[PDB]
RNA sequence: GGGGCUCAAACCACACACCGAAGCUGCGGGUGUCACGGUGACGCGGUAGAGGAGCGUUCUGUAAGCCUGUGAAGGUG
RNA sequence: AGGGGAGUGAAAUAGAACCUGAAACCGUAUGCGUACAAGCAGUGGGAGCCUACUUGUUAGGUGACUGCGUACCUUUUGUAU
């Protein structure tokens, strides 16, 4: 089966989602959606609504049971960045970058 | 058609017993670190262990020449600051007999991985019995 | 102070190494079957077989 | 006639890079350090073939030896009785009997033996 | 039944029916060649150990193929002295086949 | 250099053996010069530097040719 | 916001930040190795395991253990420096 559901452009970096994606890796979704519901991550409230959505789509196009899923695979890759700028002291300039992630997440009910 | 090498997994291992009843120091720890290594068999391969087991049994009675009974040093440091401690070779033999000859032939013995599995092999004790009767060593002279 | 030499990809990947997040202890309230917090009135308002908050 | 350079620099980084395969870190993976890593194992190469002779008749004689005292005899005197009778053997191949042979290398030794060197 | 031989200015311990590669030789491919430089032949026990050489023994083989081996690389560099040289070498080869080992 | 070494594994004499290099020999290849008409003999470490011979890139002619949607250039094994 | 289908198209991994899409850099999966071991990280020797198939004088991936081994450029009488 293998159905799959993908967010590109979340406003978070990508070290930082990478922490909830392997407290999930392997899990039933009945048992994945109580981790992330209970998490005081940021990243697991974005990866929440990833996951759901990868399950409606189980549902529908596929005609699949929730309790019968499990989470497959998971992954998160960069995305492009935003490049502001910082004033320091003395009349130093920094260069701030804002990270952002493309988070998938694949259900299978093998 | 090329060389043959040994496999670990295939070599015979065999166990000898030494008596330390008036034997040099040195020169009865040279032979031990003969046997140890496998330098007496035709199946001698650097990089594999190919040696036999050694027991020595008389450790205590172990013999030197000349003045060295009490003009030879052992120094080891501890790793703070004046921690250099040496102690002579009367002393050591009423104290820890087996640390005298366990010293030379390790020094007598590569000093990597594989020399430290060499060294393994060798079993010294300061009575005249062993506790490796059920592997049933031979005698061995010098 | 600044580091003489760039760290390697696996040195720093071996300092992250303690870096994992542990889970929470979740409970099953029996009379309703909801999930919650273990010792923690449950998101519906109740605790240990009570309504305490009734939203 | 203006050249360009992209097609052949690239065609030329990328001959380098896959001479450093299995390299560790970036002795693998960028130019600069597996251009240097690449000439040291050359290097390293020249010299070994003529190590690797010398390595392989430093093993055989010490088998030889080994071999030799198990009949009575050391290895400088058996060479010395090998030249003195006829026989010219290669010490790979005396080698060789040491091991596997063994009732054939006994008949070498004995032939040595007997020319009393 | 093994015989040691000198061909290519190396030993090899040989036995009947054995293919191994020796230095090019120069004989056409499928043709008869024998070693008469034989200097040690074993049947089972018995063992001939070959003053010179053992008197009437031979080793009759046939060529197989001719080829190259691997290619070596040599590269001559002197550090900070601005020298830099490269080379290739394949070696040839003459495969035989030992047909049979007359004592 | 360490282990360790005392009728030595030290020193002084003599003797025979062996190990030991990219040195020499053996076998198989490549090159420079000279001589003879492919063979001989005698070489082939190298910075600054001198001399000789080549590879590859873009454009012009050959080319109103030849190749190519039955798949060009480019990228990756 | 972003996606999963469905549709258009010869082709959507041609979907508008849209031809091709390399490298640095960051990930997921599989195979092998790695928690008694000292140093330019390779090279010579080399067991074991895994894969493929021509079922072992074969090919590919790892490299336990071991001999040797102090980057490159410049400047210098001379540099691991
Ligand atoms: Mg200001
Ligand atoms: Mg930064
Ligand atoms: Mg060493
Ligand atoms: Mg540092
Ligand atoms: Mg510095
Ligand atoms: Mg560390
Ligand atoms: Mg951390
Ligand atoms: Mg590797
Ligand atoms: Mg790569
Ligand atoms: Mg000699
Ligand atoms: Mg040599
Ligand atoms: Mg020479
Ligand atoms: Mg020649
Ligand atoms: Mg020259
Ligand atoms: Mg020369
Ligand atoms: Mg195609
Ligand atoms: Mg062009
Ligand atoms: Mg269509
Ligand atoms: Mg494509
Ligand atoms: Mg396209
Ligand atoms: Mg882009
Ligand atoms: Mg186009
Ligand atoms: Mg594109
Ligand atoms: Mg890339
Ligand atoms: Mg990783
Ligand atoms: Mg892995
Ligand atoms: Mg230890
Ligand atoms: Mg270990
Ligand atoms: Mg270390
Ligand atoms: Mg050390
Ligand atoms: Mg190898
Ligand atoms: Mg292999
Ligand atoms: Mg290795
Ligand atoms: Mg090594
Ligand atoms: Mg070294
Ligand atoms: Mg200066
Ligand atoms: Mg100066
Ligand atoms: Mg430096
Ligand atoms: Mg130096
Ligand atoms: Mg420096």
């Amino acid at each position: 089966m293998e159905v799959a559901a993908k967010l590109s452009g979340a406003r978070i970096s990508a070290q930082k989602a990478r922490l909830v994606a392997d407290q999930i890796r392997g899990k039933k979704v009945g048992e994945a959606l109580n981790l992330l519901a209970f998490s005081s991550k940021k990243a697991a409230e974005i990866m929440k609504k990833v996951l759901e959505s990868a399950v409606a789509n189980a549902e529908h196009n596929e005609g699949a049971d929730v309790d019968d899923l499990k989470v497959s695979t998971v992954f998160v890759n960069e995305g492009r960045s935003l490049k502001r700028i910082m004033p320091r002291a003395k009349g130093r300039a920094d260069r701030i970058v804002k990270r952002s992630c493309h988070i998938t997440v694949k259900v299978a009910d093998k | 058609m090329k060389t043959y090498t040994a496999k670990p997994e295939t070599v015979q291992r065999d166990w000898f017993v030494v008596d330390a009843a008036g034997q040099t120091l040195g020169r009865l720890a040279t032979e031990i670190a003969r046997r140890l290594r496998g330098k007496h068999k035709p199946e001698y391969t650097p990089h594999v262990d190919t040696g036999d087991y050694i027991v020595v049994i008389n450790a205590e009675q172990v013999r030197v020449t000349g003045a060295k009974t009490t003009d030879k040093m052992y120094y080891h440091h501890s790793g703070f600051p004046g921690g250099i401690k040496s102690i002579n070779f009367e002393k050591l033999i009423a104290k820890a007999p087996e640390r005298v000859i366990e010293t030379a032939v390790k020094g007598m013995l590569p000093k990597n991985p594989l020399g430290r599995d060499m060294y393994r092999k060798l079993k010294v004790y300061k009575g005249a019995s062993h506790p490796h009767t059920a592997q049933q060593p031979q005698e061995l002279k010098i | 102070a600044v580091q003489q030499n760039k760290k390697s990809r696996s040195a720093r990947d071996m300092r992250r190494s303690h870096d994992a997040l542990e889970s929470n202890a979740l409970s099953v309230e029996k009379s309703t079957g909801e999930v919650h917090l273990r010792h923690h009135v449950s998101p519906d308002g109740f605790y240990r077989g009570r309504k305490v908050v009734d939203k | 006639a203006r050249v360009k350079r992209g097609v052949i620099a690239r065609r030329r980084h990328k001959k380098i890079l896959k001479l450093a395969k299995g390299y560790y870190g970036a002795r693998s993976r960028v130019f600069r350090v597996a251009k240097q890593a690449v000439i040291k194992a050359g290097q390293y190469a020249y010299r070994d073939r003529r190590q690797r002779k010398r390595q392989f008749r430093a093993l055989w004689i010490a088998r030889i030896n080994a071999g030799a005292r198990q009949n009575g005899l050391s290895y400088s005197r058996l060479i010395a009785g090998l030249k003195k009778a006829a026989i010219e053997i290669d010490r790979k191949v005396l080698a060789d009997l040491a091991v596997n042979e063994k009732a054939a290398f006994t008949a070498i030794v004995e032939k040595a033996k007997a020319s009393l060197a | 039944m093994y015989a040691v031989i000198v061909t290519g200015g190396k030993q090899h311990k040989v036995t009947e029916g054995e293919f191994l590669k020796v230095e090019k030789l120069d004989v056409a491919t499928g043709e008869a060649i024998d070693f008469d430089r034989v200097l040690l032949v074993a049947n089972g026990e018995d063992v001939k150990i070959g003053l010179p050489v053992v008197e009437g023994a031979k080793v009759t083989a046939e060529v197989v193929s001719h080829g190259r081996h691997d290619k070596v690389r040599i590269i001559k560099f002197r550090r900070r002295k601005h020298h830099m040289k490269r080379q290739g070498h394949r070696q040839w080869f003459t495969e035989i086949k030992i047909t049979g080992i007359q004592a």
